[PDB]
């Protein structure tokens, strides 16, 4: 149940700043060769230590295909190491807080006031959405992107 | 002193190298070390050559 | 200071040989060659050691 982007096996690295301010984007992507379905968790960036997210765009494909969709996304900090491939990982709502976008192709941006404010740990710590309420019946292969605005050595 | 010895071992390079003139600082593999631990523990035994009788 | 190489192949001549005392000076085969070019870039990559914690 866990599909791991290029951005987590380390076949694709992620920039980390050379100094303290200067924020840092990259978009975490993927490549869903099936379709998205209840309970899946998609490690697709991390976010390198000693980094704090500051402003993030979840920008993915219309993951609908039938009228009335409910697919749901919601973004955290995942707790193990990077790329474990370990369905014990629990994932969380720290980042977006159950996103009404897949209903439709679209963009949004940290409209959560937790989003901006995540502690930071000296490990690097990998950044997954999570399906959490089921798509409505139909889905295809489609690419879910999160660029993410986070800035090393704050305070 | 000690009752776990543990060694670890470095992975391969594994990443995208960058093509044209792409800026490459800032975008640079992490080494990946792997660890694994053995521990150690007492195994006796003991035999029994009868009485005097 | 260059970005491309083009090398060149030298085909074998063929014709027909003019066989007895027939003049010769406006028979004359042509060099034909062909030609191929390889384009070059650029590729690195670079790891990082760590801090120094």
């Amino acid at each position: 149940a866990l599909i791991q982007s290029d951005f987590a096996q380390g076949i694709r690295m992620t920039p980390v700043p050379d100094c303290a301010g200067d924020v840092t984007a990259c978009r975490f992507d993927i490549t869903l060769k099936n379709a998205p379905a209840a309970g899946d968790i998609i490690e697709l960036g991390v976010l390198p230590g000693n980094a704090v997210p500051v402003e993030a765009i979840l920008d993915v494909d219309d993951l609908d295909t039938g009228g009335a969709p409910t697919i749901t996304l919601d973004v955290g900090i995942m707790s193990g190491p990077v790329g474990k491939n370990d369905p014990a990982r629990t994932c969380g709502n720290e980042l977006f807080a159950a996103s009404t976008v897949g209903q439709a192709g679209g963009v949004v941006r940290a409209t959560a006031s937790s989003a901006f404010r995540i502690q930071k740990a000296e490990d690097h710590r990998s950044v997954g959405v999570k399906v959490a309420a089921g798509p409505a019946t139909g889905a295809a292969g489609k690419t879910i992107a999160l660029i993410l605005f986070y800035v090393q050595g704050t305070s | 002193a000690g009752d776990r010895v543990s060694f670890d071992l470095s992975v391969r390079l594994r990443g995208q190298p960058t093509f044209g003139d792409d800026r490459v600082e800032g975008k640079e593999e992490n080494l990946k070390f792997y660890t694994d631990e053995v521990i150690i523990d007492q195994v006796r035994h003991s035999v029994s050559a009868g009485g005097r009788m």
